[PDB]
RNA sequence: AUAAGGGAAGUCGGCAAAAUAGAUCCGUAACUUCGGGAAAAGGAUUGGCUCUAAGGGUUGGGCACGUUGCGGCGUGCGGUUAACAACCAACUUAGAACUGGUACGGACAGGGGGAAUCUGACUGUCUAAUUAAAACAUAGCAUU
RNA sequence: UACCUGGUUGAUUCUGCCAGUAGUCAUAUGCUUGUCUCAAAGAUUAAGCCAUGCAUGUCUAAGUAUAAGCAAUUAUACAGCGAAACUGCGAAUGGCUCAUUAAAUCAGUUAUCGUUUAUUUGAUAGUUACAUGGAUAACCGUGGUAAUUCUAGAGCUAAUACAUGCUGAAAAUCCCGACUUCGGAAGGGAUGUAUUUAUUAGAUUAAAAACCAAUGCCCUUCGGGGCUUUCUGGUGAUUCAUAAUAACUUCUCGAAUCGCACGGCCUUGCGCCGGCGAUGGUUCAUUCAAAUUUCUGCCCUAUCAACUUUCGACGGCUGGGUAUUGGCCAGCCGUGGUGACAACGGGUAACGGAGGGUUAGGGCUCGACCCCGGAGAAGGAGCCUGAGAAACGGCUACUACA
RNA sequence: ACUGGCUGGGCUGGGCCUUUCCUUCUGGAGAACCGCAUGCCGGUGUGUCGGGGAACCAGGACUUUUACUCUGAACAAAUUAGAUCGCUUAAAGAAGGCCUAUGCUUGAAUACAUUAGCAUGGAAUAAUAGAAUAGGACG
């Protein structure tokens, strides 16, 4: 993603418990024991990109570098707005069967999801996501995975 | 009374809901306590499950906590200056979580002399109004002191101008409405630098 | 809705009791305890319904005030306790001792032990970590927590124990090749062999199991129950849960019957 | 100029007088030549004091040579300050606390409204010194 | 049991409807009525109004007995049974009804690494003392009002009611150091648990060296050859479990309680030790749960086609409040969200489901009602006690009846 | 009713060669085929012997994606279908039976729901993806 500025609101952003003011320097290979960024992998078979690691943007609900732990169901879908700020709305389509007439009908839904500063998402891509705790009025899942385009 | 359900909410929609059922034990909220600085009243009330909070109305000190040394001592806040939500926060000198107050910096000075055997923040040197010394009753102390001082290291200009004055800047990091006591850390390096930058602008 | 509940209907007791429709409208109503509501064995149920020693509700509180039935070595005295899996109950008036343990059809059965085997259990552990002070503990399947014990000791493992001192005396492994019963589902009583077991990252692994007969049958991780590697500790009651299909079952109810008579 | 209680019971007839009135924010029907009706009807706010926030202008920008009394030009380039620093200047708009004999467009200035009938389409004109109207004119139409 | 017949014409073959035929755990009514097994029943119209009676209390050997209580007569503190009254618990379960309600309730299926939990079960907490201090009920006696399960002032006495309060141990760790020969040391303080903030540990899982700075050491010929090395749990995944340091708090807990047995030692002192139960108590685990939460699924209607943000409608941030998450709420900043795959609105003689009736197969219709979930106690709001209530056989106020 | 045979004819399934056959590494225990010497009536336990790992178990990596069907798991009692027992038969009920017993013995089965969700085998039918400005594959 394009953010200008790391620390541009009235407080001082910052990850909790990571203390940086120390006066003896020590290396640690540790991500948050030395004083450095702190992450962990969310598991299942997912890999942290490498934009996470190395990144300077603070974010508290990205599953990477975050305190949100991710659990529960496992979706895909397609997107269909990214017009707001840091948010996306993903479309799922199925087919629902129709006894009497012994054939199916269209239908659809529509979903919002978060999404992490680290993935960068245009119009029109599939992507994976993860359920998490309630974020917002209707926010529940977290973006994890970004397919490559045709 | 008050109540933080979403039943009279509207859905996502647009929609206008109907009426489920009255209001429950549950869901409740209380009236928030606007905590200022005075002499020390605090509030008990009984919460649910049999369990007790403290109301914070008024208090005047609290413990703060150095960062790099790693002494912490008790002592009073001054004054409200600087608070990131809201202004009127600020003018009233009431205190929440994350306000920047200032606090009397006596304990903390003390303690860095019996520590390290150099004096810390004294341009008094001037008026020399003050000016005492006290024979040092050993010396296998200046052996251990001089290890302490050449080690560690020496303070910041930033943070040695306000020992000048005896006023230092801290951030509460405690719920007052919540556990009854203010407590924070003493801030230093780049984020002192951000909030100086903010404060007089 | 407004608490606790506290009265238990006939027709929603559950099932293996087998208790009539007719004659009256409650159910004992398991109190609390260290088994599930759902899968205990209520004490007033085993004592009146199955061995039929006391004729009524009234006459059944008689005998336990008396002190005369205790449960793993301690008196209980209320009627409706949740009994469970692997519990012993010994009655030293009437001088025999019974063990709980499910049949071929999915139920609770008497079953006769010998003294000798009255005085030791074994329990499947539930959780395994360090308490207050660094002291290492773990939790049974019955609630029996146990400080110090042995490191190799995993979890989903079994433990045997002493049930006079409460110590670990030996354990088994839980892997290919033991002897195990299974404890829910459909499949519930039947005995078999570990084959191979089959996990999913996320929860709910299955594990498949071989009959004596060659059958095969799987069932989910949280219903498997390790008694052994071979010749169970245990004493198994008659038929060893082979799950006869109903073609064999008439074959040798009407043979058992000409032979006898 | 002012009047207790009543409020057109006075009179050919509400003649005269009273009531409404500035600005900001809500709300607004039948009918219609779709332009109107509309300021329809009908509601709320308004002082003093101490504060907060928003809306602008000017001058400065890195090296490498040559001219010149710390520099003005000739240039040869490179870079787009993740927009900084100093100085200057009037008013207009929005929000919060406290305060009073609940008062505040404090004098002046300043629309009463609604349901219908008859008649001329509208703006305009005439009996100076008793009649300003439904009378005259008008655009449109038709005839010689 | 996969079934048909009468009726348009002077007569005929068709489309087509009217009528006939059978069932109903589906209600009413008329005539008639001997026996055996089983027994539904003020739901539909009025969730309209109610005289009178009942429907919730509770004691063991084991909380408090000076009953001018009874009974015996082993108890000169009490000692058997035991009214009354204080204290503890329950009264939030049952039982009734279907008014509201159209993604709401509900069904099957997930999550709580986002929370509270009386009781039950299993573990678990070394910091005057041979026993601390004031009240009150029952009771005696003196009164008020037409009236109620209304209550006044005077005199006695208890606690498992209320309120205080006692390093009985060492070691180890961390600070100050009286005092020198400069290389360690006299002795001084803190150190259970709960509460609040800051900091540290919580390892990896293929291998061989060579340098700088400089020190536990073994052997030793004093030239030195050198140097092997002690712990660390768990999950798909965390700042998890747990431990250490500097401090903090109108601030907790760590037993001044009760019953049976009648025992063992010698320095024989009204000395010391000793068993089994009852009732409590901090943390973790379990049980009965509760509150939120993921996916898909409901009747007719377009003479309902655009809807939401006055005064939150969609999202970002800092806080406040709650048992906890959350536009649940307060400030500041963006302009979004649903729709022809039927949004939004109006109708329902609409509580949802398991299921009932009728049958070739495919279907049509009903479900107030014994089982599960939700809501209500004449209509609205507010609150106390408590683990649990927005309770009505609990309280406060207005409106309507009485 | 039992038993064997047919170069018996069929049905279902498993192995090899045809240009195709079936991913991969680590560890576990260990066979088959082999000789070594010790012993019986041309085979064999020999042994912490070794050339050696069919298959199996545990762990890691790689594999176009949906619909469809098969088999499993999980899911309520009552109800519907349905097995057993002469309540004098029956609608029901879940009981009972045996010589005589101061005793023994048994039953309270099974199938169905069906939409959505979780795994496994199959690979026809109907969609979908890939190397063309090579931004392609391999060592």
């Amino acid at each position: 993603a394009t953010e200008l500025t790391v620390q541009s609101e009235r407080a001082f952003l910052k990850q909790p418990h990571i203390f940086l003011n120390s006066k003896v320097k020590v290396k640690s290979t540790r991500p948050g024991k030395g004083g450095r960024r702190w992450y962990k992998d969310v598991g299942l078979g997912f890999k942290t990109p490498k934009t996470a690691i190395e990144g300077h943007y603070i974010d508290k609900k990205c599953p990477f570098t975050g305190m949100v732990s991710i659990r529960g169901r496992i979706l895909t879908g397609r997107v269909v707005s990214t017009k707001m700020h840091r948010t996306i709305i993903i479309r799922r389509e199925y087919l629902h069967y129709i006894p009497k007439y012994n054939r199916y009908e269209k239908r659809h839904k529509n979903l919002a999801a978060h999404v992490s500063p680290a993935f960068r998402v245009e119009e029109g891509d599939m992507v994976v996501v993860g359920q998490c705790r309630p974020l917002s009025k209707t926010v529940r899942f977290n973006v994890l995975r970004v397919l490559p385009r045709t | 009374g008050i109540s933080r359900d979403s039943r009279h909410k509207r859905s996502h929609t647009g929609a206008k809901r109907a009426f489920y059922r009255k209001k429950r034990a549950f869901e409740l909220g209380r009236q928030p306590a606007n905590t200022r600085i005075g002499p020390k009243r605090i509030h008990i009330v009984r919460t649910r499950g049999g369990n007790h909070k403290y109301r914070a109305l008024r208090l005047d000190s609290g413990n703060f906590a150095w960062g790099s040394e790693g002494c912490t001592r008790k002592t009073r806040i001054i004054g409200v200056v600087y608070h990131p939500s809201n202004n009127e926060l600020v003018r009233t000198n009431t205190l929440t979580k994350s306000a920047v107050v200032q606090i009397d910096a006596a304990p903390f000075r003390q303690w860095y002399e019996a520590h390290y055997g150099q004096p810390l923040g004294r341009r008094r040197q001037q008026k020399q109004g003050q000016v005492v010394e006290e024979v040092k009753k050993s010396k296998s102390v200046e052996k251990k002191q001089a290890a302490r001082f050449a080690a560690h290291g020496k303070v910041d200009p930033a943070l040695e101008k306000q020992f000048e004055a005896g006023r230092l800047y801290a951030i509460i990091s405690s719920r007052p409405g919540q556990s009854g006591r203010a407590d924070g850390y003493i801030l230093e390096g780049e984020e002192l630098a951000f909030y100086q930058r903010k404060l007089h602008k | 809705a407004r608490g606790p509940k506290k009265h238990q209907k006939r027709l929603s007791a559950p099932s293996h009791w087998l208790l009539d429709k007719l004659s009256g409208a409650y159910a004992p109503r398991p109190s609390t305890g260290p088994h599930k509501l759902r899968d205990c064995m209520p004490l007033i149920v085993f004592v009146r319904n199955r061995l039929k020693y006391a004729l009524n509700y009234r006459e059944t509180k008689a005998i336990m005030m008396q002190r005369l039935v205790k449960v793993d070595g301690k008196v209980r005295t209320d009627i409706t306790y949740p009994a469970g899996f692997m519990d012993v109950i010994t009655i030293e008036k009437t001088g025999e001792n019974f063990r709980l343990i499910y049949d071929t059809k999915g139920r609770f059965t008497v079953h006769r032990i010998t003294d000798e085997e009255a005085k030791y259990k074994l329990g499947k552990v539930k959780r395994v970590q360090l308490g207050r002070g660094g002291v290492p503990f773990l939790v049974t399947h019955d609630a029996r927590t146990i400080r110090y014990p042995d490191p190799l000791i995993k979890v989903n493992d079994t433990v045997k124990i002493d049930l006079e001192t409460g110590k670990i005396t030996d354990f088994i492994k839980f892997d290919t090749g033991a002897l195990a019963m299974i404890t829910g589902g459909r499949n519930m009583g039947r005995v078999g062999v570990i084959t191979h077991r089959e996990r999913h990252d996320g929860g709910f692994g299955i594990v498949h199991l071989k009959d004596a007969l060659d059958n095969t049958f799987a069932t989910r991780e949280s219903n498997v129950f390790v008694i052994g590697s071979e010749k169970p500790w245990i004493s198994l009651p008659k038929g060893k849960g082979v799950k006869l299909t109903i073609a064999e079952e008439r074959d040798q109810r009407r043979a058992r019957a000409l032979a006898a008579a």
